[PDB]
């Protein structure tokens, strides 16, 4: 799924 | 690093860690989307607009008889994108719990799901001359570079005339980034295009998803055949 930019 | 071969030290553990992760995720839309269920409708609406072009505008229009949902999970996309547009849909996913829940989640329209295949995409062979549209969303990061290319090649052999494959996924800023929690990779535009073009598929369309939250990786859709 959609993910926070690490 | 620019490939999975470099970021994936143990390919066997890259796959087993991901299977373990998904096996205990709740079979819900928030589980499918890592807490981003609030963008599901925005995502589906753009996917529909992206897909309706190949289905409405001739010549060589894409048919509407059957679609394959790859990495389908509980059927979020099958329910709101594919079933309203295709007579029948097949689903494939590695996680048994999601396929079982899909029967409940899809409701009455789920009776038009023909097969619930339980398989890793790296081991899955879609049947030749079966699908007008093969939809691959938020799952390509779970395959190695080589397995992705080979899977796309097998998908090509399963398309009906004028059929298309669609990939919709996160794109990294640069190179290949590994996510240690769910055991997946994120690749930049150049890496993905090279995997696709280099595997013998033609890139027909490419579109960045607009209106997404600021804090997440960019998302792109690709149409190929
Ligand atoms: N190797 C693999 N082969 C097939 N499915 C896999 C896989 N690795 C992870 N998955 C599946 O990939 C899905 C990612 S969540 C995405 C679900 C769906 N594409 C949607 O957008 O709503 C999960 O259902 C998980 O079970």
């Amino acid at each position: 799924g959609p993910k926070r930019i690490a | 690093r620019g490939s999975t071969s470099e970021v994936i030290e143990d390919e066997k553990q890259f796959y087993s860690k991901a299977k373990t992760y998904w096996k205990q995720i709740p079979p819900t839309v928030d589980g499918m989307l890592g807490g981003y269920g609030h963008i599901s409708s925005i995502d589906i609406n753009s996917s529909r607009k992206f897909l309706q072009r190949f289905l409405r505008e001739g010549p060589n229009k894409t048919g509407t008889s059957c679609a394959l949902d790859c990495g389908a999970g509980i059927g979020r996309i099958t329910k709101r994108l594919l079933l309203p547009l295709f007579r029948e849909v097949d689903m494939v996913d590695i996680t048994e719990d999601f396929l079982v829940q899909a029967k409940t989640y899809l409701g009455e329209e789920g009776k038009r799901v023909r097969n619930y295949f339980c398989c890793g995409l790296q081991d899955f062979t879609p049947e030749p001359d079966s699908y007008d549209v093969i939809w691959i969303q938020w799952v390509i990061g779970h395959l190695t570079d080589q397995h992705l290319a080979e899977f796309l090649r097998r998908c090509k052999g399963s398309l009906r005339p004028n059929g298309i494959i669609v990939i919709k996924d996160n794109m990294a800023q640069e190179g290949v980034i590994l996510d240690d929690v769910d055991s997946s990779v994120c690749r930049d535009l150049d890496v993905v295009r090279r995997i696709i073009c280099s595997a013998g598929l033609s890139l027909l369309a490419e579109e960045r998803q607009e209106n997404l939250p600021d804090e997440i990786y960019h998302v792109y859709s690709f149409a190929l055949r």
